[PDB]
């Protein structure tokens, strides 16, 4: 398994443990925005946002800061979790409405 | 420069930190020039409201606790200025929760009565938009100028 | 609890160069001596020429530690009345003798409530809760 | 509440025009996040292959090797992929091109002189003046020359003019075409132009009946603003066909009785392919890259 | 030099389009605007392509070191 990929920046991240700061390489906007949009909608994040550190370095920051009872890398699994299940309703409701013409 | 004393010299006395006032005549020789002092107008202007979502956004945008841009360990804000109908958060708000998180917390907020560079007249009827004021770090009236 | 409770009446909305917010001037109903001057945004909650509205000053909401989003089976004062704002305190002026003027802030949003009797329950609180209702 | 479920309940699909080159649909009730994620992933994902390493064996046209070699790299080859394989860049060139992973294009053009009576048509004057990408003859290699047996690779637009000869003047090469992605080079896009506008709202404020109506109609575009009578007041029949002029604000007559707004969630995206796959196998591929970076995520340790 | 192949500012092929937008002129007798709506060029980006192209390549080739006279 790659660990350059996702990454937990321990100098930002809570002592236990809602708020917390994840880097991931190669990614920018396109996830960024939809992942911190997903998070969001989760009813113990409490503040969630994305930064890009700066254009030519390829990297991607978000920011999960939650309630108690979860952990900023549960709100994290979570929203990659329904960004998925999102995307198969997409994916479902376009076959159909192909076959639907 | 190939050497410590050297190095110590052009960290500590020819830097370029402590050079905010020139000595000529002690005013400031540092700030921000154009796109920015236009972005300022128009963001600590009454019209400017944001949501919690914008309103946070703003604030991790430019104040980074991992690159120790934070005070607090913890990114501070303020409540809404406006609860019902709709959560929203005035433009001078961003400003208030700026310094919340660069200044130290054990010191206590700035207080300051300055004027602006643009006339209440341009602002309407009975606007104090000149009048820039901080009371216990917090922008409460006026918008920030080039001044 | 309350600091404050009356029933006012417009006499001026005006815009002033502005697409959202509105510079409202009433007078009291109860008391003759009694003015107001607020910001509200007329976007939301829309002021006419000739409006009755209930303006009151509340401290809380019947020891917070911040503010949070409405959740299911949530009461608060605020279900009474139509549009609230919070603000602060940053002016005590006095106009003569008996009569004194106070200054409050929603986030720019100003607010300029002239009276008399006031003096002991409106003071110069980080925490005041303005809410209109009608 | 925002669920998964009800998203497809509200979520709607709109084919206005679907052609084997452009295809306009719409999408109805949804955010622009993702609208804005499929046009980005249509126009920067979406692979394609075309002509890499040009080399020369001689060229003594007008036309510098270095243009002409760019030139072919151009020209779109009407090649599906999948066929092929990803060249990996750190074994040798001996290794490096095999049959799977290089399709090869020749080109071998030589000018000579014909006999006839004389402004004169340079295809009268002179023989093979005038190289198109039709001229690029393929050459099938290796393991498999049967898998192209009934897919010939030819360029999609043949009539392209790729150089101009004078008789002595030759151009012989090998181009080696490989599978590459648009956000390298240009030289790897699949779709024209994919982009989506927002459905144009028009709030009429006021009736606005009788002779302003038809002042108002003249405003916007012929099939978008209806008159039902001299009263009747006046309705938008198709605010779709509205190309967003503005033109009925810069009128004291209506300046204040009439508002130009949009609808949010409503989305028209227009797909025009280059040629090599059709413009609803780009947007499925769109949408398919947006869900496989959501599920690569998903199955993958979270470090640190 | 010769016709650019893809418009510069969108990508769409202008290259085949050239010679054909001289027989819409020449033969066919059209003013300059129609012809490049009947080459399917309805974007001004496109328009301006063929429409402003010079073509010094046929200029160029009269000099031809190859070739006698
Ligand atoms: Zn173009």
């Amino acid at each position: 398994p790659d660990r350059e990929k996702i990454k937990l920046l321990t100098q930002a991240t809570s002592e236990d443990g809602t708020s917390a700061s994840f880097q991931i390489v190669e990614e920018d906007h396109t996830l960024g925005n939809a992942l911190r949009y997903v998070i969001m909608k989760n009813p113990d994040v409490e503040f969630c946002g994305y930064s890009i550190p700066h254009p030519s370095e390829n990297l991607l920051n978000i920011r999960i800061q939650t309630y108690g009872e979860t952990t900023a890398v549960d709100a994290l699994q979570k929203g990659l979790k329904d960004l998925m299940d999102l995307c198969d309703v997409v994916e479902s409701k376009f076959t159909e409405k192909i076959k639907s013409m | 420069p190939q050497n410590e004393n050297a190095r110590a010299e052009a960290l500590n006395l020819a830097n370029t930190d402590s050079q905010y006032l020139t000595p000529t005549s002690g005013s400031p020789v540092r700030g921000l020039i154009q796109d920015h002092i236009s972005a300022g107008v128009w963001l600590t202007s009454k019209d400017s409201f944001f949501t919690r979502e914008q309103y946070q956004q703003y604030i991790y945008g430019c104040i980074r606790p991992e690159d120790g841009h934070t005070t607090r360990s913890k990114i501070v804000t303020l409540p809404p200025t406006i609860f019902k109908p709709y959560p929203l958060w005035t433009g001078k708000q961003i400003i208030t929760t700026v310094l919340l998180n660069v200044t130290p917390p054990d010191m206590p907020g700035i207080n300051l009565i300055s004027k602006n560079k643009i006339k209440n007249e341009y602002w309407g009827k009975g606007s104090l938009e000149n009048e820039v004021l901080f009371k216990d770090g917090a922008l409460l009236c006026g918008i920030l100028d080039k001044s | 609890n309350t600091l404050f409770d009356d029933i006012f009446q417009v006499s001026e909305v005006d815009p002033g160069r502005y697409n959202k917010v509105c510079r409202i001037e009433a007078a009291s109903t109860t008391q003759d001596q009694c003015k107001l001057t607020l910001d509200i945004n007329v976007e939301l909650f829309p002021v006419a020429a000739q409006d009755s509205l209930t303006v009151t000053i509340a401290s809380s909401l019947n020891a917070t530690r911040s503010w949070r989003p409405p959740q299911a089976g949530d009461r608060s004062l605020a279900d009474d009345y139509d549009y609230v704002m919070y603000g602060t305190a940053y002016k005590f002026e006095e106009v003569s003798k008996d009569l004194i003027a106070v200054y409050y802030s929603f986030g720019g949003l100003l607010m300029r409530l002239e009276g008399n009797y006031r003096n002991l329950n409106n003071l110069k609180q980080e925490n005041a809760y303005l809410l209109i209702r009608r | 509440e925002w669920n998964v479920e009800k998203f497809k309940k509200d979520f709607e699909v709109n084919i206005s025009s679907l052609d084997a080159r452009e295809a306009n649909f719409d999408l109805i009730n949804i955010d622009t996040s993702i609208a804005n994620a499929f046009r980005r992933i249509m126009i920067s994902e979406v692979p394609s292959v075309a002509a890499e390493y040009v080399y020369f064996f001689n060229n003594t046209s007008v036309i510098q090797d270095e243009v002409l070699a760019h030139r072919i790299g151009l020209v779109p080859l009407k090649v599906d992929p999948d066929m092929l394989t990803w060249v990996d860049s750190n074994l040798p060139d001996d290794e490096k091109f095999t049959d799977e992973n290089t399709i090869v294009l020749s080109l071998n053009v030589k000018c000579t002189r014909n006999p006839d009576a004389p402004s004169t048509d340079p295809k009268e004057l002179y023989n093979n003046a005038h190289v198109y990408a039709r001229d690029l003859k393929f050459e099938p290699q290796g393991r498999q020359s049967t898998t192209f047996a009934d897919c010939p690779v030819v360029p999609a637009d043949p009539d392209i003019l790729l150089a101009k000869l004078r008789p002595g003047q030759e151009i012989s090469l090998k181009a080696h075409c490989i599978l590459g992605i648009g956000g390298d080079h240009a030289k790897f896009s699949p779709v024209s132009t994919a982009s989506y506008r927002l459905l144009p709202q028009i709030n009429i404020l006021q009736p606005i009946k009788g002779e302003s109506a038809r002042r108002f109609q003249k405003c916007f575009p012929p099939g978008v603003i209806g008159i039902d009578e001299g009263s009747d007041e006046a309705y938008v029949k198709d605010a779709r066909k509205d190309t967003v002029s503005r033109e009925v604000l810069r009128y004291e007559e209506f300046a204040d009785k009439v508002k130009l707004g949009r609808v949010r969630n409503h989305f028209i995206f227009n797909v025009e392919s280059a040629g090599a796959m059709t413009p609803e196998e780009i947007f499925f591929k769109s949408v398919r890259i947006l869900k496989n970076k959501a599920e690569y995520l998903k199955n993958c340790p979270i470090t640190q | 030099m010769i016709v650019p192949v893809r418009c510069f500012s969108c990508g769409k092929v202008v290259g085949d389009k050239w010679e054909s937008y001289l027989n819409l002129l020449q033969e066919d007798e059209l003013d300059e605007g129609t012809a490049l709506s009947r080459l399917g060029l309805k974007r001004y980006c496109c328009r301006r392509m063929i429409l402003t192209h010079v073509d010094l390549i046929e200029k160029f080739l009269r000099y031809n070191p190859l070739e006698k006279r």
